[PDB]
C-alpha cells in the first residue's frame, strides 16, 4: 500500500477530489482568521491605544 | 386635547410638554404673592459618562453612552414651592412627584452604567 507519507499521492490523477481538497484546506484556513479573529476581540482591551495597544497584548 | 388611547405606546408618555417658537414673552412676579410651581418635568436626551484614565495626567472626557433601559427616563409632576427673596432671586423649593429614575448606559465596548437620575430634595 501507500506509505503515510504519500497518501495525498491519490489526487495526482483525480481533478475533481484534488479541488475538493483545496476546498477543504481554503475552509480550514478561513475558519482559522475567524476563530483567530473572535479570540482576539474576546480578549483584547481597547481602552487605551496610547499605552496598551494592540501590538502589546 | 389628547387622550391616553392616543398616546399610549407611542414615546410621548416620555417627553415633556413643549411650547411654540412664538413664546417669547415675561411672566411677572409679584413680590406680594406666593407662588408655587405646579408641574416640573425633565426629559433627559443625552447621557454622558466621564472617562476614568489610567493616565490620571490627562484631561477625562464625557462621552457618550447608548440607552438600554428605553422610554423610561423622565421626571415629571414634581412640584413645590417657588419663594421670592429679598433680592428679588426665585427659589424652587422640590418637595415631591417623579423625581427620580433609574437609568441604565452602556459605554463603547459593552460596560454598562446605572444610575439614579434624579432632582431628589
Ligand atoms: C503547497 C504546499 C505543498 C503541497 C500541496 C504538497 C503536497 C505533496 N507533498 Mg510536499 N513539501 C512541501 C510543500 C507541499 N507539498 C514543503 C514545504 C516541504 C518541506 C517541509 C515538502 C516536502 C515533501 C516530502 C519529503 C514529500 C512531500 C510529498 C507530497 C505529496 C504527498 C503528501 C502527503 O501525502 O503527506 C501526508 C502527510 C501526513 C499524513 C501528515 C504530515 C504531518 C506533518 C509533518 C505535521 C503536521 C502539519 C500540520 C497539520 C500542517 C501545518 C500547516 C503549515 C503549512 C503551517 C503531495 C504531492 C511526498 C511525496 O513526494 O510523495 C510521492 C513526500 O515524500 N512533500
Ligand atoms: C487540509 C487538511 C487535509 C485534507 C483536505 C486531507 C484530505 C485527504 N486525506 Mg489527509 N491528513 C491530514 C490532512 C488532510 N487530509 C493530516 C493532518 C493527517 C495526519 C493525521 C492526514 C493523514 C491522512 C491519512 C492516513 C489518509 C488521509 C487521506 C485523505 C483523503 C481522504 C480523507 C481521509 O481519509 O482523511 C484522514 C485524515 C483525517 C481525518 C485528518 C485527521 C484529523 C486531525 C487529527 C485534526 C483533528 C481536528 C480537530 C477538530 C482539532 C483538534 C483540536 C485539539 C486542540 C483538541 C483526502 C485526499 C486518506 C487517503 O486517501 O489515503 C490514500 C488516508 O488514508 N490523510
Ligand atoms: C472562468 C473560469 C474560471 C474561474 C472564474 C476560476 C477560478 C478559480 N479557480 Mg480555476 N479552472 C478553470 C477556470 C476557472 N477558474 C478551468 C477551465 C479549469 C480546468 C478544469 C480550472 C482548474 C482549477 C483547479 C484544479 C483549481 C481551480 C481553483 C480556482 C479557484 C482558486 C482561488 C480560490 O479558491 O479562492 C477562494 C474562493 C472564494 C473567495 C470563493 C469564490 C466564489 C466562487 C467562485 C463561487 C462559486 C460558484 C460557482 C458558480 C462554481 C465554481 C465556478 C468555477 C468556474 C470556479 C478560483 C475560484 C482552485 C480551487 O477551486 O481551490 C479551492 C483549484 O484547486 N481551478
Ligand atoms: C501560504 C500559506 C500556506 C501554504 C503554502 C500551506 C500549505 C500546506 N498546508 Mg496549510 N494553512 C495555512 C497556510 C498555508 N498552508 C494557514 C494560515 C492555516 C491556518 C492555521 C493552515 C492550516 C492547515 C492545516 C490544518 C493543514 C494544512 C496542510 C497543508 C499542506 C497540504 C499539502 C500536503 O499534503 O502536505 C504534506 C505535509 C507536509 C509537506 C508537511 C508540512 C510541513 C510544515 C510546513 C511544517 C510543520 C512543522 C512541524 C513539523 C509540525 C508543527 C508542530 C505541531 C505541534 C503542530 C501544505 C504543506 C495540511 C497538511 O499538512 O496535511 C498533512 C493540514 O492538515 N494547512
Ligand atoms: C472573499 C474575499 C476575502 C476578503 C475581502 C478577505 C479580507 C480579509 N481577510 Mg480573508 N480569506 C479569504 C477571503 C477574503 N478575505 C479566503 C478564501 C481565505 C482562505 C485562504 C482567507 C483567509 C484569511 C487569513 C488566514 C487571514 C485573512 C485576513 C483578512 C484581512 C486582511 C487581508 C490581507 O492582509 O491580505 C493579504 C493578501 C495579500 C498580501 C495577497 C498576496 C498575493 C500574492 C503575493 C499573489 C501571488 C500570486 C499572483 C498570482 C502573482 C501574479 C500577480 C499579478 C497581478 C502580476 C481582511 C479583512 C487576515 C485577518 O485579519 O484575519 C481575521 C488573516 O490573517 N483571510
Ligand atoms: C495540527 C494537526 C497535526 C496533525 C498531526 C500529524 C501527525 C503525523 C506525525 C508524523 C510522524 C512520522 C513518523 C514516521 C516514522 C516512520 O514511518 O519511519 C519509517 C519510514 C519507513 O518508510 P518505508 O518507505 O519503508 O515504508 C513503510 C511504510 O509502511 C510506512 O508507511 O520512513 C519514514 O517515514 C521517513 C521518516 C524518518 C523518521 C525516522 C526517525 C526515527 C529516529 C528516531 C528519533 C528519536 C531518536 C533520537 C535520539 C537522539
Ligand atoms: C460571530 C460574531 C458574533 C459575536 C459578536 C459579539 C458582540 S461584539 C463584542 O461586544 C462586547 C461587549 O459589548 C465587547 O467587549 C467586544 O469588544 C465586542 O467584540
Amino acid at each position: 500500500g501507500l506509505p503515510w507519507y504519500r497518501v495525498h499521492t491519490v489526487l495526482i490523477n483525480d481533478p475533481g477530489r484534488l479541488i475538493a481538497a483545496h476546498l477543504m484546506h481554503t475552509a480550514l484556513v478561513a475558519g482559522w482568521a475567524g476563530s483567530m479573529a473572535l479570540y482576539e476581540l474576546a480578549t483584547f482591551d481597547p481602552s487605551d491605544p496610547v499605552l496598551n495597544p494592540m501590538w502589546r497584548q | 386635547t389628547l387622550t391616553y388611547d392616543d398616546i399610549v405606546g407611542t414615546g410621548l408618555a416620555n417627553k415633556c410638554p413643549t411650547l411654540d417658537d412664538t413664546a417669547r414673552g415675561a411672566y411677572p412676579i409679584d413680590s406680594s404673592q406666593t407662588y408655587r410651581i405646579a408641574r416640573l418635568c425633565l426629559q433627559p436626551t443625552t447621557f454622558l459618562v466621564k472617562e476614568e484614565p489610567k493616565n490620571k495626567r490627562q484631561e477625562a472626557e464625557f462621552v457618550p453612552t447608548k440607552l438600554v433601559t428605553r422610554e423610561t427616563t423622565s421626571l415629571d409632576q414634581i412640584q413645590g414651592e417657588l419663594k421670592v427673596n429679598s433680592d428679588g432671586s426665585l427659589t424652587f423649593v422640590e418637595e415631591d412627584g417623579i423625581d427620580f429614575q433609574p437609568v441604565t448606559v452602556q459605554m463603547a465596548g459593552g460596560e454598562r452604567i446605572p444610575l439614579l437620575f434624579t432632582v431628589k430634595n
